[PDB]
Parts: C-alpha cells; structure tokens; sequence
RNA sequence: AAGGCGGCCCCCUGGACGAAGACUGACGCUCAGGUGCGAAAGCGUGGGGAGCAAACAGGAUUAGAUACCCUGGUAGUCCAC
RNA sequence: GUACGGCCGCAAGGUUAAAACUCAAAUGAAUUGACGGGGGCCCGCACAAGCGGUGGAGCAUGUGGUUUAAUUCGAUGCAA
RNA sequence: CGCGGGGUGGAGCAGCCUGGUAGCUCGUCGGGCUCAUAACCCGAAGAUCGUCGGUUCAAAUCCGGCCCCCGCAACCA
C-alpha cells in the first residue's frame, strides 16, 4: 500500500536548502508514498501569511509533476501547519 | 547643456517649452480594433480560450484591451497570447477568424465584445 | 638583520596612509549635497544620525556629518567640510562646518558655540 | 534640549531581521527599519515578526525609527 | 639533505663512523640569482586490479540527514614512462 | 597569499606579489573561576542492588488555559 | 453509454488472488529528554475496510450494482 512517510519545511528554508529537499521529497512520493509536508513555523497558530505558503505551494507546484497534494490546507493546527502531499492520482 | 539668449524674450518662452514637455498626459486611447468572441475553448495554460471574429481594426499582441458586455466593462487588462489555430500570428486584421486568450479572466460568455486600443 | 643585508637592503620607513584621503592636504573642502538623510550606528549606540553625501570641488564623493541639534540642509546646497570621524558610523570619515557657506549654525547654543557656527548672542 | 519633531505611529512587524532588527510596516503608509529600542531590549521583551508595535520616528529620517511599546 | 625508507636473496651504488699512520697544503664557511630533489592527492598514455575506497546507488538514523552507521561500489590506491 | 602583470603547468593549479576599504584591536603564555555528553582522579539514594510508589481510575488541591461584570495581586526549569 | 487505478482512522497507506478481532506513518492529545525550545524517545486516542445485494463456518480481503475521487481521456485557441 501506500504509506505514509514525511518531510519538513521549516521557515529559512528556500531554494538552497530547499529544493534539494524537494528532490528528497520526491523521492518519497516517488517510493509510492504519500509524503506529508509538515511547516514548523516560527510562529503560531496564524505564523505566518509568508511562512507557510511560499514554500508549501512552491513545493506543490514545483513537485506537481510527479505529486500532488491532497490539499492547500491553510488551517494551522498549533506552531506548525501539516499541507498533506500524495501521488498525483489517475483518475 | 549651454544655451545664452540676447533677449529674454526668447529665454521666458523656451523655459515654458522645457516646461510643457515635462507633463505626460494621457487622456484617452484609440481603439486599434474591436473583436467579438465565440465559442470558448479551454487551455491549460491560460485556462481559456475565446474564439473571436474582428469586426473592425487590427488586433495586436502588447496592445491593452478593455473587456465590456452590455456596454459595461466585465473585465480589463492586456493580452499575452494572440493566436489563430497553431499559427500563432502576432496580428489579426478585420473580417479574419481570430482566437485570444488571457491570464487571470475566469468566465467568457458569448455575446460580449473586447475592445483593444493602442496607447 | 646582517649589516651586509642591510646595505642590500636599506631599512624602508612605511608611508602613512591617510584618514582624510578626500580634503587631499586640504582644511577644508566645498561640495555640494548629493543626499540629506538619517542613518543608524553601530553597537552599542542607537539613533538616528544626520549624514550627508556630498560630492567635493575636486570630484570625490563622501559622506560627511551635519553636527549638533537641527539643521537646514537639503540636496544641492553648497556646504564645507573638513576632517573629523564619525566613530559609530563606519565610513564617515568627514564633518560638516556648521555656519558656513549655505549650512546654518546651530539654533540657541550659548556653550561651545564656535563649534557650531553661532553667533554670540547680544545682551 | 530635544527637538520635539518626533512621533510615535504605529505599525506591524514584517521582518525578523538580526540583532534586534525589524521590517516592522507603519499602519500609517509604510515600514521602516526599525531597531529595538534600548529600554525594551534591556528589559528584553522578545518581539516575534507579526505583531502591532510603536514607534519613534525623525523627521530627520522617516526610512527610520525605534519600537517604543511593546505590543 | 629533506620528502621519506621495514619479509628473504643477489647484483649496481651513495653517505656516515672508528683505528693507525702517510700525502696535499687554507684547497675553507655561507650563498641572492641558477640547478636538482621533493609525502599524499591530482593529470596523460598503456598495463594491472585481491583488499580498501572519493564519486554514485540502495538500506537506516533524524524534525531534516545531500552526513556520521550498514549493503554495494567507480576513479584512485599497484607497475612503466 | 587575493587582484593585475610576468614566468611555469594538458589541467587542477603553482610561483613572485600589491592597493582601496574597514576596525582598535588581533595575538602569545600563564592565573582565578565556571563549564565539559577533552582527559584523569574522587564524592552524593547519582547509577547499580532492593522495597514502595507517581504516570491509568474517582475525589482533594495548586497552576495553566478557557470563561466571566469580576473570576483580586504575586510565585514559573532543577530552585513556580 | 468511454478507457485507468482506487474507496480503512483527521490525511495518506499496509493488511491483496495467499477469506478468521484492521496495523503501519504523518498529524491529534499526553508523557519523557533539555536550564528551556527545536529535534528526538515512551505512549494512548482515532474505523459499518464506500455503500448494498450476493455468499459463508467467519468474507478486510470474496462478486456484481449504486456511488465517489484521481488517471489519462474528452473541451488541446
């Protein structure tokens, strides 16, 4: 089956760091695993209007390819927001 | 720049001169051509496409159009991509089919009418 | 060390090099202003500072201090300048003559005057 | 003496800059620097990068100015 | 001399030290420039290739883990010039 | 030990070798502490050896939070 | 009327042809580690396995419908 494995995008985490992490997150999608984005913001339950967003739907958009997520979440659940990432389902 | 003047006649006209070139007014456009769309279809790119017919002008690609149905204006904005079947041609005269496309316009109903103007 | 390696050698006295490269062995110097703006300075100090860029007769380009409390500065006026850091303010090198040229002195100083282009006050 | 040209506007914390050091946008029109003033520094007060603050502001250099109230 | 040199045997060869006395008769010391030597990695051509191992792949750990650990493994590590 | 120039190298690079700018320091050894999941030696219910617990349940109680007109003020890691 | 692959817990999976209490990850809430946080570690919550009829000892997995998502497909100016 598909599993659920993870990864994180924490805030200062752009391009440099970032998209070689986009390549590790391909990789589990690519596994045939459903990848789960976890932000961990510097922040709150409303961190950011910056934090999560760029790099979240960056990461969708530049990984939409191969994924897609399940959802653009943007509902914050404590200092940390999960955006739930899978294979990008055939219809 | 070095200009001397013998008469300051001569002088309290070319200040004003330098003057009235400074202002940048523009008052209001002529259309370059006026295209009524039909028989939307989609793209994945723009997200959609309006088939048109020019009833008047010459459509161009970088020229701003001002989108109206019923007389009033439904949208505004500039076009990106101008094209006619897979041809893409930069310029479409009147009485010709036509086919346009644009970013961030979400709905096209038939009967309106785009009106592209030059600046 | 050897005297011989002296004698091939002779001791070399360095050159100094200067703190006020831009006045070139001059008191004072006459510019005009470039930029009228505020800046901050450097640990542990905190404000905001009066600078001026001011581009010199001799072509140089510096940035140079507008002392005391107040001024009436703006671009395009003509000011004088001579030498004196600015220490919590890295590259400010150059202070403004205050009552000279189109640069006021400072309003209601009674102490240090001077310093300040002030005239003394009549009574 | 102290001119009395200062302000006190307010506005939000928009970056996290270093050493104290903030993008913090006036509600008034826009942001400015903004460095942590000593007062509130030396009673730290940490201040985190989304949060309504007040500031002192020169005419002298409006591109400038100090968070005074903390929140 | 420094770099560095370790199984055993032979061949070619440099230096050091000791004993005794004979010979030469200051032929000495140092050395800018010059010349030669100079670990490892690296480079070129052709060989060689057990073990090890940059790179790289896979498995794990981890919040992440382009690492540390594991299973593999190419250059390289070996020979000649 | 960078740039420019020269010489050298197939290359990687080497060699020679500056200035502007910026700071009031940078540095060496030793000293008294503090700290160590750098090291050595040594202590304490610190571990180890044991006996009984807390973490689950119901209630008492304090705090946080949430609520409120008000839920008065303070105590907040071991040391609230 | 027209193809693909799927429906299990809040989200994504495994358990499949090998039909007997549905377990494994991220989140959720706690606990532990730290001076403290991140990270990490011990843990508990969390389900008509889409929905029905068939079929059977007992069918998650067994068939077919209703139905839904994705897949490309179809609108590819």
């Amino acid at each position: 089956v598909i599993q659920v494995k993870e990864i994180k995008f924490r805030p200062g985490t752009d391009e440099g760091d970032y998209q070689v992490k986009l390549r590790s997150l391909i990789r589990f999608l690519e596994e045939g695993d459903k990848a789960k984005i976890t932000l961990r913001f510097r922040g709150r339950e409303m961190a950011h209007q910056q934090i999560g967003m760029e790099v979240l739907n960056r990461v969708k958009d530049d990984l939409q390819e191969l994924a897609v997520v399940e959802s653009f979440p943007t509902k914050i659940e404590g200092r940390q927001m999960i955006m739930v990432l899978a294979p990008k389902k055939k219809q | 720049d070095l200009r001397y003047y013998s008469v300051i006649y001569n002088l309290i006209d070319e200040v004003k001169a330098a003057m009235s070139g400074m202002l940048s007014p523009e008052l209001k456009q002529q259309i370059i051509g006026l295209a009524e769309v039909r028989d939307v279809f989609k793209s994945p790119k723009f997200g959609a496409i309006a088939g048109c017919m020019v009833t008047e002008g010459v459509v161009k690609r970088h020229n701003p159009i001002r989108v109206l149905r019923d007389n009033v204006v439904i949208y505004e904005g500039e076009l990106e991509s101008l094209r006619r079947f897979k041809d893409d041609v930069n310029e479409v005269r009147n009485g010709m089919e036509c086919g346009i496309g644009v970013k961030n316009y979400n709905d096209v109903r038939t009967g309106d009418v785009i009106e592209v103007f030059e600046i | 060390a050897t005297v011989n390696q002296l004698v091939r050698k002779p001791r070399a006295r360095k050159v100094a090099k200067s703190n006020v490269p831009a006045l070139e062995a001059c008191p004072q110097k006459r510019g005009v202003c470039t930029r009228v703006y505020t800046t901050t300075p450097k640990k542990p100090n905190s404000a905001l500072r009066k600078v001026c860029r001011v581009r010199l007769t001799n072509g140089f380009e510096v940035t140079s201090y507008i002392g005391g409390e107040g001024h009436n500065l703006q671009e395009h006026s003509v000011i004088l300048i001579r030498g004196g850091r600015v220490k919590d303010l890295p590259g400010v090198r150059y202070h403004t003559v205050r009552g000279a040229l189109d640069c006021s002195g400072v309003k209601d100083r009674k102490q240090a005057r001077s310093k300040y282009g002030v005239k003394r006050p009549k009574a | 003496a102290k001119e009395k040209d200062t302000i006190r506007t307010e506005g939000v914390v928009t970056e996290a800059l270093p050493n104290a050091t903030f993008r913090v946008k006036l509600d008034s029109g826009p942001e400015i620097l903004a460095y942590i003033s000593g007062k509130m520094r030396m009673h730290y007060i940490r201040i985190l990068p989304g949060d309504r603050v007040v500031v002192e502001i020169t005419p002298y250099d409006p591109t400038r100015g100090r968070i005074v109230y903390r929140k």
